[PDB]
Parts: structure tokens; sequence; C-alpha cells
């Protein structure tokens, strides 16, 4: 999960034709391998409204708390017994 | 009288291949009830 940590910034993605040589994938646009990265969501605002840049943004999903119980894969009336092990 | 000399275990040179599992169901009518988990497995 240490990729999951900053805040991105990139741009939508324009075309990407087949150079007619070579079959490489041609571009034109310049800001299609533009990546930034941010330490907080407001910081990336900031930029990007300093920058004057239409953005939307996405929250940070953070993966709910589990209940994990080593014992309950052994139970005596429930149904998440495991079968094997 | 007693005895020391002779081997008294002498049983299982008449065992067959059911001996164990004629034994339990001999047994199976001193048992009590069993106990039961509400469900009749754990994938009901």
């Amino acid at each position: 999960v240490n990729n999951t940590k900053k805040w991105k910034m990139e741009f939508d993605t324009r075309e990407r034709w087949e150079n007619p040589l070579m079959g490489w994938a041609s571009t034109a646009d310049p800001l299609s391998n533009l990546v930034l990265t941010f330490s907080t969501k407001e910081d990336a605002i900031a930029f990007a409204e300093k920058n004057g840049w239409s953005y939307d943004v996405e929250e940070r999903k953070v993966p709910k708390p589990k209940s994990k119980s080593y014992g309950a894969n052994f139970s005596w009336n429930k149904r998440t017994r495991v079968s094997t092990k | 009288p007693f005895d020391n000399t002779t081997y008294k275990n002498l049983q299982h040179h008449d065992y067959s291949t059911y001996t164990f599992l004629d034994l339990n169901l001999d047994l199976s009518k001193f048992r009590m009830p069993q106990p039961s988990s509400g469900r009749e497995s754990p994938r009901h």
C-alpha cells in the first residue's frame, strides 16, 4: 500500500495513434506523461487553481477496519467455519 | 492360583477387519443424545 500515500494530478488522455512507418504510438498531447505528486489534497487543488487548470477531485478511499478472528474459522454454531485449512 | 507367566491378551488374534466398527455399532445404544449446533452443517 505504499503507492497509495500521495495525491496525484494527471490529465485527460488525448489521442494516441499509430505511426505509419513503425507502428509506434504517436502523440500530440504534451501533457500526456505529466503526473505530479502532492502531500495533501489541498496543495493539489491550490496548484491546479493557480495554473488555471479545470480539475475534479476524487476523495481518498481507505479500506474500512476489519474484525479479524482466527478463532472464527473454527466456530461451534456459526457459518464462518472453514471447511479446510 | 496366581500366575505371571502366561500372556492374557490373546483376544486380538481373532479380530477381523470389522471388529472396531461392530463394537462402535454395539456401543451406539449406550450413549447420550449428542449436542446440536442448531444447524445441519456450517454451509446451512
